[PDB]
């Protein structure tokens, strides 16, 4: 629910220099723009805990995003699985419902 | 073939009334029939454990099969929604193809619901609602009747919204025991069937099928990797359109099998055997010596039980040659014809223990090959050797004994 | 390259080759050693930006076959020094106007050895204690660098990357119809979607 | 299929008295996951 | 020692309501979310250390009413103990209600007839205040007439609601008719009273809360009983938030609620203000294995 | 004994993610359901038995105290076998184990009942 820019990622990420974080822990840049640590891993485990340094490759999900959805209709779209279900009923009754649901939880 | 539906019915929760049926195809099917809403109520309308899964239960000689959707909201009484599209079948047949169809079906519908509420209002009832913060019937006889005339259906109950439900049958998963040694017969034209949705390697595979290629020649030929041949092959199997068979050699030990006398019994077995064993004209493969117009059904006939289980293809051929040269039989079509009618079989040789330098690789899978007790054929393969080098590197390297199963 | 030459479909994976096929500017989002059996549904639910670090640079044969050489001298006048903007401030300001359009900061082994086969590199920028920083930026359009020390003359060299025969020309054109939520009629497309792309920016000014 | 393979997972002693029905007795105590795979 | 139940009613009565608040420690707030019981929910509770209630749930709804007293009439109503029928006020089927009563009560004369009918008024909060009595004498004086009819002379009813105190009172009334050895716990209660010198001395239960006996079986409230069961209820559910339970309570040190057993919490009001502490936890303490 | 190892065991009281309490009741039918086949099918889950139940009187078939008072008050018992055959073989598998297995076993559970609780 807020718009940074690239260098702004950078910014940030330079100020989150020498500073341990933890899981869920609500940064704030210009107090208003709110951050959430969700993850943080160091050798292949998702420690609770960790220390940001200089070569620590930080991230930047953005949970408000623009999509683009291309959905191709083709000849095979009202062609049947082996189960026997269309793929574009399958496109309106299992894909795009899951996702609104899993985006709405 | 697919089971006709007997009676279909759209139950619902009522939350002062309690579970119902809200709409019955064909009318008052139940009660006429036996069927009582009284003993499988629990079911129908279950605890929320048993939900969104597909129920199927035995009720005398009906079996029903059920798909349970519970919705969760505060929007209706009592925080639910109970509804289930139950289908009813006689017991004696499969009521396999219609699962994932009644599934989809009851999935689609909780969708709906879930949306915008299509099956709540329909009951055009406001004890279903808090009350604080499309015709159903004609739905299911169009899908009874579909169903029961063309086992399809393009229903529309909205501007966006259709029931589209295509039955289809089951086939059995095809065999695992495929391997490098069986050759890939084809009883349909393949060359026809290939569209442009094929697998690549599938595509591949279809040129190279002529019932005496082996599978790591088709392989090499094709230049395909074995394991995806073997998937392709089972895939092809899986149609029922392609069956496996055996290499055709002079040394091997092709025996009748106990449907010999269905070149007897079957009026159109000896007629296409007299037209398959010939050459179109006359070859000179049947103008060789030993050593230096079409054939008749008894003859034919003749040959097929002329094998026995010891007599190789060598000693049987140059013991009748006079009657494969006068009658111009070809020889390996011969054998193929009796092996794809399953009239005659063949006794596999096993290498059971008791010359150039090969290289370690070859001799450590012929160990591996030895230890497994495979056949003389899958080592000819997996070496690219035939057999007579394969016996000399055998009793080169021990003591070797040949068993013909 | 985009693209890597598979020989056949037939033919089955060699080893693991395929964790390695994976985009060079987004390979830093992934974690070094969690697989990717886990990131499948945060890819779809909350996207990831593109990285801010790269960790690809090309060799030192790859310098001397396809790209050219410019170079920058800039140094900000005595009027915005009337406000509290030094030549530090400049570089940050720099730093972030080569961002917002697809730059990438280089940091790791490659850059390195390109950096000594010609000292320390940065990813970072703090004024506080370093005075003179060197940190490299690379797009598949062009590659910069840029370099400053206490004189303040900040010195800034771009590798572009040479266009292959006019790519942009070899294709037909190709101008399809878009039909929008308010229109009616399936009208013709304003604009040829194979012919518009990301123009290179004139840095310099 | 010629092999022989009886799919069988448990057994149950369920019954019912007048408290209420009650699971008396089922042999495999295992999950799921070791069962059916 | 195994006690069978039965708790019946019309469709959103608020049984699944007194049971959630009664035994499965739910909120007042927390019954909006209960859904529907489909057919008869059976419910196994330990009581005391010897004693298991068998509660049933049963569905309320229509077609669970219709099929109770056809097909299940020979499973539903056989050696049943307590009948608890839910009657809720907010509904405009009062005479469905009664006859629904009636088939319930010729089942149970049919099959168990020494059980005991006891009848609950919920839902009486949104009357108003002046005419709740009123409003259950005509209706208990209706459901005597009609318990008295099918056998059943005594049929004793009470006021309930899930937003106040007398849901407690009616359920330890209806448990305590079902409770062995009442006497000897009154005796050893009364001892215990002569004893410690104390004006009355209240016996509960652990879990649930509810009143098992008093030493009297200044005048006081006649509802102290249900009033101190809901105080120690809501003092129990802030005592889980402390990562801890509750063991012992002094007032004034004239009021004493103490840990009594495993299964069981006294609560001891003296007459002296001047007793030590620690004799009284020392008495209590030389108790502890008497009421075992 | 490996249905009893750490890797392969779960709680007495559930059985395939199911608490026994719902298990119990959903096998246990009425009686039109009884005294017949109750071939129950979940999802991929063949909850399959004979189940038995007493008749209007106490009889279970025409021709310590605790143990009586169950004796006199049990009305159904049911053993059930739960199955997981392939979709292509349910017809064959559960046919061939109803008609080999569970009717024998219950009918002669139903008779030694009969007879000698
Ligand atoms: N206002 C009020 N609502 C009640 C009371 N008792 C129960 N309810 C309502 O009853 C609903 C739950 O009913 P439930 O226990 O499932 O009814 P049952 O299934 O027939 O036992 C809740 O939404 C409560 O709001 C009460 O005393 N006062
Ligand atoms: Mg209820």
């Amino acid at each position: 629910d807020c718009l940074l820019n690239r260098g702004d990622m950078w910014v940030l990420s330079s100020k989150l220099v020498d500073t341990c974080v933890f899981m869920d822990q609500r940064l704030a840049f210009l107090d208003s723009i709110r951050g959430t640590i969700k993850g943080i891993y160091r050798n292949g485990k998702k420690i609770v805990s960790g220390y940001i340094g200089e070569q620590t490759r930080i991230i930047f999900r953005s949970e408000s995003a623009r999509l683009i959805f291309l959905i191709q209709i083709t000849d095979e779209m009202w062609n049947f699985e082996e189960t026997g279900e269309q793929l574009f009923q399958k496109m309106v009754n299992s894909f795009f419902p899951k996702i609104f649901k899993k985006w709405k939880d | 073939g697919f089971v006709p539906i007997h009676t279909i019915f759209y139950s619902v929760f009522h939350p002062t009334e309690g579970s119902k049926i809200k709409y019955e195809f064909p009318p008052n099917n139940l009660k006429n029939h036996g069927i009582n809403f009284n003993t499988f109520k629990n079911y129908i309308i279950p605890k929320p454990i048993l939900c969104h899964k597909l129920i199927t239960f035995k009720y005398g000689t009906y079996r029903i099969v059920c798909y349970p959707v519970t919705i969760n909201s505060p929007i209706y009484a009592r925080n639910f929604f109970s509804f289930n599209f139950v289908f009813v079948f006689p017991y004696d047949c499969e009521t396999s193809p219609y699962e994932p169809a009644i599934t989809r079906l009851g999935k689609m519908f909780k969708v709906l619901e879930e949306q915008n509420q299509l099956l709540s209002k329909s009951e055009r009832d406001p004890v279903f609602f808090d009350l604080k913060v499309f015709s159903i019937q004609d739905l299911l006889m169009r899908i009874f009747q579909d169903l029961n005339n063309y086992s399809e259906c393009l229903i529309p109950i909205d501007e966006g919204n259709a029931v589209d439900i295509k039955i289809f049958p089951l086939l059995r998963p095809p065999t695992t025991c495929v391997s490098l040694e069986d050759v890939p017969l084809s009883s349909v034209n393949l060359k026809k069937i290939i569209d442009v949705n094929w697998d690549p390697t599938m595509m591949s595979i279809v040129p190279y099928i002529d019932g005496l290629n082996s599978i790591a020649k088709i392989s090499k030929l094709s230049n395909s990797d074995p394991g995806l041949v073997i998937e392709c092959i089972r895939h092809l199997i899986y149609y029922k359109c392609v069956t496996l068979s055996d290499i055709f050699q002079f040394s091997n030990i092709y025996a009748p099998s106990s449907l010999i006398r269905n070149f007897l019994t079957d009026p159109l077995m000896a007629s296409d055997c007299q037209s398959y064993v010939t050459f179109p004209e006359v070859s000179k493969i049947s103008n060789l010596p030993l050593n230096k117009f079409l054939p008749t059904r008894s003859c034919l006939f003749d040959l097929y039980r002329s094998l026995s289980q010891g007599q190789t293809l060598k000693t049987w051929y140059e013991s009748k040659y006079m009657i494969l040269k006068e009658n111009n039989i070809d020889i390996r079509r011969f054998i193929t014809f009796g092996l794809e009618k399953r009239i005659i079989y063949r006794c596999y040789s096993f290498p059971v223990m008791i010359m150039p330098k090969l290289s370690d690789e070859e001799e450590g899978i012929l160990e591996e090959s030895i230890r497994n007790a495979e056949t003389f054929d899958k080592i000819c393969v997996l070496l690219s050797k035939p057999k007579l080098e394969v016996e000399s590197y055998l009793n080169e390297l021990g003591e070797f004994k040949v068993i013909n199963s | 390259e985009t693209w890597v030459d598979i020989k056949s479909p037939s033919i089955p994976v060699s080893s693991e080759f395929a964790n390695e096929l994976l985009p060079i500017r987004w390979k830093d989002v992934w974690p070094k050693y969690v697989a990717r059996k886990y990131s499948k549904w945060r890819s779809f639910t909350t996207p990831a930006e593109l990285p801010i670090t790269i960790s690809d640079f090309p060799s030192k044969d790859d310098f001397d076959r396809n790209f050219i050489f410019r170079n920058h001298s800039v140094t900000l006048n005595t009027d915005q020094e009337q406000y509290n903007q030094t030549y530090k401030d400049l570089l940050r300001d720099m730093i972030y106007m080569r961002l917002l359009t697809g730059f990438q900061i280089c940091v790791g082994r490659q850059v390195e050895k390109i950096e000594l086969s010609r000292t320390v590199v940065n990813k970072y920028l703090d004024f506080n204690q370093n005075d003179a920083f060197k940190l490299y930026l690379m797009i598949d359009s062009e590659i910069h660098r840029i370099t400053c020390s206490s004189s303040g003359i900040i010195d800034v060299e771009r590798y572009l990357r040479k266009d292959e025969a006019n790519l942009f020309d070899q294709v037909p054109s190709y101008i399809p119809l878009v039909k929008t939520r308010y229109e009616s009629s399936f009208r013709d497309a304003m604009i040829d979607p194979l012919h518009v792309k990301r123009e290179s920016l004139n840095w310099n000014q | 299929e010629c092999l022989p393979n009886s799919c069988l997972l448990g057994v149950h002693l369920v019954i019912s008295t007048h408290s209420g029905p009650q699971i008396v007795y089922h042999y495999p105590p295992s999950n799921t996951a070791f069962l059916t795979n | 020692n195994r006690k069978k139940l039965l708790l019946m009613g019309r469709s959103g009565s608020g049984k699944s309501s007194m049971r959630s608040i009664i035994f499965s420690n739910y909120s007042a707030f927390d019954t909006r979310r209960l859904g529907a019981t489909i057919d008869v929910e059976h419910s196994h509770l330990r009581f005391l250390g010897n004693m298991t209630l068998n509660l049933w749930d049963c569905g309320g709804q229509d077609v669970f009413m219709e099929n109770y007293f056809t097909k299940q009439k020979d499973h539903i109503f056989q050696m049943v103990q307590v009948l608890i029928h839910v009657f809720d006020v907010e509904s405009t089927e009062v005479l469905k209600d009664i006859e629904i009563f009636a088939k319930a009560l010729k089942q149970l004369r049919k099959y168990s007839p020494d059980a005991k009918i006891f009848v609950l008024l919920h839902k009486m909060d949104l009357v108003q205040l002046d005419k709740r009595e009123e409003l259950f004498q005509i209706m208990m004086k209706n459901l005597s007439e009609t318990s008295s009819e099918f056998g059943f002379p005594n049929l004793i009813g009470f006021p309930t609601s899930i937003w106040d105190e007398s849901l407690y009172k009616a359920w330890s009334q209806i448990v305590c008719s079902l409770i062995p050895n009442m006497s000897n716990h009154q005796s050893n209660l009364k001892k215990f009273k002569e004893i410690m010198n104390a004006l009355e001395i209240i016996l509960f239960e652990r879990t649930t809360f509810l009143v098992i006996c008093s030493s009297n079986g200044v005048l006081l409230d006649p509802k102290r009983f249900e009033k101190i069961s809901n105080i120690m209820k809501n003092f129990k559910q802030s005592c889980t938030k402390l990562k801890s339970g509750f063991k012992t309570l002094i007032l004034n040190n004239n009021i004493y609620v103490s840990e009594l057993s495993s299964n069981m919490v006294c609560f001891i009001v003296l007459k002296d203000m001047n007793i030590p502490q620690e004799l009284v936890l020392e008495n209590i303490k030389k108790a502890k294995e008497f009421f075992q | 004994e490996i249905f009893f190892e750490e890797e392969n065991f779960q709680d007495i009281n559930k059985i395939l993610e199911f608490d026994n309490d719902f298990v119990a009741e959903f096998c246990s039918p009425e009686r039109e359901m009884c005294n017949t086949r109750f071939e129950f099918t979940v999802d991929n889950f063949c909850f399959l038995g004979l189940p038995i139940h007493v008749d209007s009187q106490g009889r279970w078939r025409k021709s310590e105290r605790e143990k009586e008072d169950l004796g006199k008050n049990m009305n159904m018992f049911h053993v059930c076998f739960v199955m997981n055959p392939h979709l292509i073989e349910y017809n064959k598998r559960i046919d061939d184990m109803y008609q080999f297995v569970v009717t024998r076993l219950s009918l002669l559970l139903r008779y030694v009942q009969s007879k000698t609780s």
